[PDB]
């Protein structure tokens, strides 16, 4: 059960402290268990100027800096583990030693990876017919870029698996004839022949390279990675 | 997710992200996203521009949650967010929360409960940079796509359609017909052509072809006309001899009853395009765009991909 | 006149076009443009666009406000006159009503001249202000949309 940070900032006049104290209050309700935070730019506190600027809101960080940090250094059952990407956004007014520390920071792994075998592990639960787990061949990637990525490219072998299973019942709906009197009621045919091959997986055409090495511009390598993974030790501890 | 899916219902990994669409300003998209609303879902909610930026606390972050609900709940429905200067064109740049916490918003609405996958995802800006956002994670928006001003070779296909595709079940042309020539110097040399002609090659031109059919000649020189009162030689008196003002004293005998005549024809009326129209057309160029402009947006293209 | 006094606008086009002087070919495309499809309607009774609309932008001490009712009163436009600001009020959430209430009276007065003069009073730049998005935007912008996309279809306003 987590804040859900960018919704529920109440308008209305003096209101919206509110939320805050019924959101700590529904957390703390059940014993055991944390918060997620999202990035603490959900809350974007920025010392009073070049936006909110302190003034016509401050209704929620004024009273955030308070009250859980006092069950905080009670220090029992709820705890906090915020994903903060952009301090440069942010006061500093929390993320210091005198309340909530711990800037925690693991980075992005340079190319050696078990996560490539989980990423296969992961495709895994659908089929790959190999016998050869192939995997490795996928660090042909330029080092530096072992994101989420991984399974957008895992998508993208399903999909090209996908291609090849559409364009074989598009040859069989083309022969349809050799069984129908027309090439006619494909959207029946499929239903009433059901000869199972009921999209079973094709990730042996190890289409992943394929789509990797068009170099899929979702991934992120530029200057800003250098940027965070330079300023996360600098400036981020 | 709609002709193959029904086929191939197990749908075994991740939705679709939608569409994250760029191209050359001006053009290229919605002529595009209105035609796929012929398999959609619903009529999507095209809402797109600034409308999201409501007031100054809350009421973006009302709206939004209730256009995505209220998309959702009958049917698959696409938005039309377009240009992130409708949403998210940076971090900072806001004055009360107006924007950073809707842009929030978004990342917080994409997941979860979208109903159908067929809701999928639309962007489409104009020149990409200016986003620097999150939201370009591959879980967040797809894969990039450039609409690009192509060759002149393209625009035969784009003339022939624009002139026979809109139709009422007659078979009509916008600008009827018959080819004098072959497109010749239209299809593949018609200006610098640096900025595209854009609808421009057609409109006027259409006017210009119009007065070789209806200024020229007897509009020109008489009230050319056919049957009813009509002219006739009266020769009753001479016009001014008693006074300057004898002709046109006496009136007509009666008052027309009625008249049937088609309103246009290849014979009469009609557009009469000629190859010489779109050589005016072309000499009368008038470019979207300069290199000027392109020498940068041409970096703002390619620094989108590969490069952040 | 009754009807323009009593649901038209004040201050009808009442002035002869014989005291525009000096203005030449220039005010022959004007009035050519705004007269052929008032008074040649069989080059102009079809389905494309067709001209609806000029913007002018000369220094100030050439006569365009005097030009605009005078090429009105050649082909007896129907006028309104935007005098500016007063599209504003207070009523954010309402102030826009102006605007639909112009296409409203336009519509009415089928063969109309809308003019809006000094124009900027509601156009700044269009990529106006990182700031926040104020009501001049956003009226602004709402308005240029409308104007490009009504009466487009209901050919006839100017
Ligand atoms: N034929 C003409 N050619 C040029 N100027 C003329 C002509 N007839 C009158 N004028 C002058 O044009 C002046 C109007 O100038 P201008 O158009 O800049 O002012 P305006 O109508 O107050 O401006 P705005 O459009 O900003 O409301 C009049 O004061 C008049 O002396
Ligand atoms: N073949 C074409 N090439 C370029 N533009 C076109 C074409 N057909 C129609 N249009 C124009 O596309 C415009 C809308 O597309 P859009 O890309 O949204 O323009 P904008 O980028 O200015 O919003 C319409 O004004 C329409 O006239
Ligand atoms: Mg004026």
């Amino acid at each position: 059960f987590s804040v859900k940070g960018p919704e529920l900032l109440n308008m209305y006049i003096g209101e919206s402290e509110a939320n805050v104290r019924r959101v700590f209050q529904k957390a703390r309700e059940a014993k055991p268990c944390v918060i997620f935070f999202d990035q603490i730019d959900s809350v974007a506190p920025k010392r009073g100027n070049q936006g909110d600027s302190g003034g016509v809101m401050d209704r929620i960080v004024s009273q955030l800096l308070a009250e859980l940090d006092g069950m905080s250094t009670d220090a029992d059952g709820v705890f906090v583990i915020g994903a903060t990407n952009r301090p440069d956004l942010l006061d500093e007014a929390l993320l210091r030693p005198g309340r909530f520390d711990k800037l925690l920071y693991l980075g992005i792994p340079d190319t050696d990876t078990k996560q490539l075998n989980i990423l296969e592990a992961l495709t895994r639960k659908f089929v790959l017919d190999n016998d050869v787990k192939l995997i490795e061949l996928a660090k042909l990637c330029p080092f530096n870029y072992t994101g989420a990525d991984f399974y957008a490219l895992c998508s993208d072998a399903m999909l090209n698996a996908m291609s090849r299973i559409a364009r074989m019942v598009e040859k069989k709906v083309s022969q349809h004839n050799e069984l129908t009197g027309e090439n006619i009621s494909t959207r029946r045919w499929f239903d009433k022949i059901a000869t199972k091959e009921d999209t079973k997986v094709v990730v042996k055409m190890e289409d992943f390279l394929k789509a990797q090495e068009q170099l899929t511009p979702s991934v992120s390598r530029a200057e800003l990675n250098h940027y965070e993974a330079v300023r996360a030790n600098f400036e981020g501890a | 997710p709609t002709k193959y899916e029904p086929i191939f219902v197990n749908c075994p990994l991740r939705l679709r992200s939608g569409i994250l669409l760029y191209g050359y300003p001006g053009c290229g998209k919605t002529l595009l996203a209105s035609a796929v609303a012929q398999q959609c879902g619903l009529n999507f909610i095209s809402v797109k521009g600034p409308e999201i930026l409501n007031k100054f606390i809350g009421a973006s972050e009302q709206n939004i949650r209730e256009l995505f609900e209220r998309a959702q709940s009958v049917k698959p429905c696409i938005l039309f967010f377009d240009e992130f200067d409708s949403i998210a064109p940076k971090r900072g740049h806001d004055s009360t929360g107006v924007t950073d916490r809707v842009v929030n918003q978004l990342l917080t609405q994409m997941d979860g409960a979208e109903g159908l996958d067929g809701v999928y995802i639309l962007a489409a800006t104009s020149r990409p940079d200016l986003i620097d956002s999150a939201l370009l994670r591959p879980g967040r928006l797809d894969k990039s796509v450039i609409c690009n001003i192509p060759t002149e070779s393209e625009r035969l296909d784009i003339l022939q359609a624009i002139v026979n595709s809109k139709d009422k079940d007659t078979g009509q042309k916008k600008f009827a017909l018959e080819k004098n020539a072959d497109l010749k110097l239209i299809a593949e040399k018609t200006a610098g052509f640096s900025g595209a002609d854009l609808q421009g090659l057609c409109y006027n031109a259409y006017l210009k072809s119009v007065h070789r059919w209806l200024s020229a000649a007897d509009q020109s020189e008489v009230v050319p006309g056919n049957d009813n009162i009509e002219y006739f030689s009266i020769n009753e008196h001479g016009r001014r001899e008693e006074n300057r003002l004898r002709l046109k004293t006496l009136l007509q005998q009666d008052v027309v009853h009625e008249t049937k005549t088609s309103t246009s024809a290849a014979s009469e009326l009609t557009a009469v395009v000629t190859i010489n129209d779109l050589l005016e057309a072309c000499q009368e160029t008038k470019p979207s765009i300069s290199t000027s402009e392109l020498v940068k947006l041409r970096g703002i293209y390619d620094r989108f991909q590969k490069d952040r | 006149n009754e009807f323009s006094v009593s649901i038209g606008a004040p201050q009808i086009p009442n002035v002869t076009w014989d005291d525009i002087g000096g203005i030449d070919f220039v005010k022959g495309e004007i009035l050519d443009t705004i007269d052929m499809p008032l008074k040649h309607p069989e080059l102009f009774t079809s389905g494309m666009k067709k001209r609806s609309g000029i913007l002018f932008y000369g220094p100030p001490g050439t006569g365009k406000t005097l030009m605009a009712k005078a090429i009105a009163t050649n082909f007896s436009l129907n006028f309104f006159s935007v005098k500016g600001p007063e599209l504003l009020n207070m009523y954010i959430g309402e102030s826009e009503a102006n605007v639909r209430r112009v296409f409203q009276k336009a519509r009415e007065a089928k063969p109309c001249v809308i003019f809006f003069d000094q124009i900027d009073s509601v156009a700044p730049k269009r990529g106006n202000q990182g700031d926040s998005g104020g009501v001049m935007d956003r009226i602004v912008s709402q308005l240029l949309a409308e104007l490009d996309g009504m009466s487009t279809d209901a050919d006839g306003v100017f």
